[PDB]
């Protein structure tokens, strides 16, 4: 058509530039390949990870810098290059596009466009490895997020800015609630309020083609593509990639949070960018630390997960909200990756396999989903009432195992232990299902305030439909109040308990 | 803007031109619904007075 | 249409790809190669010169 032929004219021009300017300022002669890590000679002035050109056409990046001989890990497939390839480098640290354009599309972890429907439109480009930022351009995390799971998500919250963590095992929500949180942005980013907007990016290393493009058809389905970035490197492609898509995703963040912008960021299953990780440290000749994986391990956790922050007032006031999931391995969060990232986030989120074997779909254990923004940084309707709800369900969780050690004064006579499991029942969701704060009050309030006493476990389940109902039919009144306002206050208040008694006969 | 050889947009421009007026709405709700009503208030009346004298009695 | 037009698109792409590599091919098997020799080493000279 009319553009490749004036994109290509201008472009090879630019190239004929580049190969008379300053010859190629310098090169270097592959000594050896494998497995996504390549060592080179030449190179004698190379910057620290910079990016490099190589004649077949793998790009690369600078690990490594040994006397003579430079790590260069492959980003892409490592058939293409061979040995005695001359390797050019880019004369730049590694950067990835960032901006408002990489709405709507797909980049690999280099950030160049995949899902196939143009070029990028980028402000600039801001290199993968930045610093986190310092205490005072750091601000307390206050403002909520929406996180829509009408679960323990919601009684104990999310917040602008908290790196709070998804643990698990495979195939127990851990993408689920990212992607319900992820739709439920949709309700705020969709109006005009740039101040409440969340526009979230999605990170799905280690995941297959099939799985994400799944996942893109869904968010597009909703009408939630339009404010997600699904940057990411999938098993096809080499371990590198894996190891740069979340920093890369880390600097599309950024450049949303240093612009004053809210921006979610769910690190997607953060093992295999580890064991990535690992693949580039066996052969770059970087001795494993512990377990078999190289001591570094923490301290990339480290970098990567820091850069999500809130920032102040000064910085633009800028939120980096993020969402790391870890897999782990029968339940195991003692093994050595869960240790540090367990350690290396604002609290966790457990889901384990027996309780979505059981029935629950969220799947979420009470007891050790533990966060930093306890009744803080929610909207304050849901912080009043349940502020301190997960330590009450956790001693219900050891009343109730210290009920069935012996028969004593325990079992349905323990106002305690009624309640802990019918707030159990109630902190339960489907996919696809993203429900507003709104919606979320009037059933924690019920469970906390001993209002379900008398409405029995199983008819929990028909009891959260119909309160709903009851709420958006004939009581929005105080549902819209809390909505607008953000907070119940003493006439919400009154006005909740006059619904919930009213409801409670039914 | 989005398509370029469209050939199809003029099409589906005058098939909803032409299909707004569907029909004509029914809104004839008077045939059986006001003769419920009006035997609705009539028993309705007497049931009121009759009540009302038994309170009384 | 839109998408059905964005995959027109997406096969005009790869035509133009195949017409590509196979006038490749036939500049590997015609005589071309002087003048280009010639032409690329007055480059270098002058890339050599401007610096
Ligand atoms: N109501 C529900 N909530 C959550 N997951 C559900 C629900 N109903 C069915 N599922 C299934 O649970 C799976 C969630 O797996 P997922 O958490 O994405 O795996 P992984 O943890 O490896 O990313 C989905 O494939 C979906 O089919
Ligand atoms: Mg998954």
């Amino acid at each position: 058509k009319a553009q490749p032929t004036e994109v290509s004219s201008i472009l090879e021009e630019r190239i004929k530039g580049v190969s008379d300017e300053a010859n190629l300022n310098e090169t270097g002669r592959v000594l050896a390949v494998g497995d996504g890590i390549a060592r080179v000679f030449g190179l004698n002035n190379i910057q620290a990870e910079e990016l490099v050109e190589f004649s077949s056409g793998v790009k690369g990046m600078a690990l490594n810098l040994e006397p003579g001989q430079v790590g260069i890990v492959l980003f892409g497939s490592d058939r293409l290059v061979k040995e005695g390839e001359l390797v050019k480098r880019t004369g730049n640290i590694v950067d990835v596009p960032v901006g408002p354009g990489l709405l709507g599309r797909v980049v690999d972890a280099l950030g160049n466009p995949i899902d196939g429907k143009g070029p990028i439109d980028a402000a600039g480009r801001s290199r993968a490895q930045v610093k986190a930022p310092g205490i005072l351009p750091r601000r307390s995390v206050h403002e909520p997020v929406q996180t829509g799971l009408k679960a323990v998500d919601a009684l104990v919250p999310i917040g602008r800015g908290q790196r709070e963590l998804i643990i698990g095992d495979r195939q127990t929500g851990k993408t689920a609630v990212a992607l319900d949180t992820i739709l439920n942005q949709k309700r705020w980013n969709n109006g005009s309020d740039e101040s409440k907007k969340l526009y979230c990016v999605y990170v799905a290393v280690g995941q297959k083609r099939s799985t994400v493009a799944q996942l893109v058809q869904t968010l597009e389905q909703h009408d939630a593509m339009k404010y997600s970035i699904i940057v990411a490197a999938t098993a096809s492609e080499a371990a590198p990639l894996q190891y740069l898509a979340p920093f890369t995703a880390a600097s599309i963040g950024e450049w949303f949070r240093d612009n004053g912008k809210h921006a979610l960021i769910v690190y997607d299953d953060l093992s295999k960018q580890a064991v990535a990780y690992r693949q580039l440290s066996l052969l770059l000749r970087r001795p494993p630390g512990r377990e078999a994986y190289p001591g570094d391990v923490f301290y990339l956790h480290s970098r990567l997960l820091e850069r999500a922050a809130k920032l102040s007032e000064k910085e633009g006031s800028g939120s980096l909200t993020a969402l790391p999931v870890i897999e782990t391995q029968g339940g195991d969060v003692s093994a050595y990756i869960p240790t540090n990232v367990i350690s290396i986030t604002d609290g966790q989120i457990f889901l384990e396999a027996e309780l979505f074997y059981k029935g629950i779909r969220p799947a979420i254990n009470v007891g050790l989903s533990v966060s930093r923004v306890g009744s803080a940084a929610q909207v304050k309707a849901l912080k009043q009432v349940a502020g301190s709800l997960k330590l009450f369900l956790a001693q219900y969780r050891e009343v109730a195992a210290f009920a069935q050690f012996g028969s004593d004064l325990d079992a349905s006579t323990k106002q305690t232990l009624v309640r802990g499991e019918r707030l159990t029942q109630l902190l339960k969701q489907n996919q696809y299902s993203p429900l507003a704060t709104e919606e979320q009050v009037p059933l924690i309030y019920a469970g906390v305030n001993g209002h379900l006493d008398g409405i029995e476990l199983s008819r929990i389940g028909e009891f959260e439909s119909s309160f709903l109902s009851y709420l958006k039919s004939n009581h929005n009144e105080l549902l819209t109040e809390i909505r607008e306002k953000g907070e119940l206050s003493k006439e919400l208040l009154a006005s909740l308990k006059s619904a919930t008694e009213s409801f409670v006969a039914t | 803007s989005v398509l370029k050889n469209t050939s199809v947009i003029d099409k589906i421009e005058s098939y909803v031109k032409q299909y707004k007026p569907v029909k004509i709405d029914a809104s004839k709700q008077l045939q059986v619904i006001e003769s419920f009503e009006k035997h609705a208030m009539t028993n309705a009346k007497e049931t009121e007075s009759l009540v009302s004298k038994e309170l009384k009695d | 249409w839109v998408r059905y037009e964005a995959s027109l698109r997406q096969l005009e792409q790869r035509q133009l790809a195949k017409s590509v590599v196979s006038r490749v091919q036939s500049e590997l098997g015609n005589p071309k190669f002087q003048e280009k020799v010639l032409q690329q080493s007055i480059s270098e000279i002058e890339q050599l010169l401007s610096k």
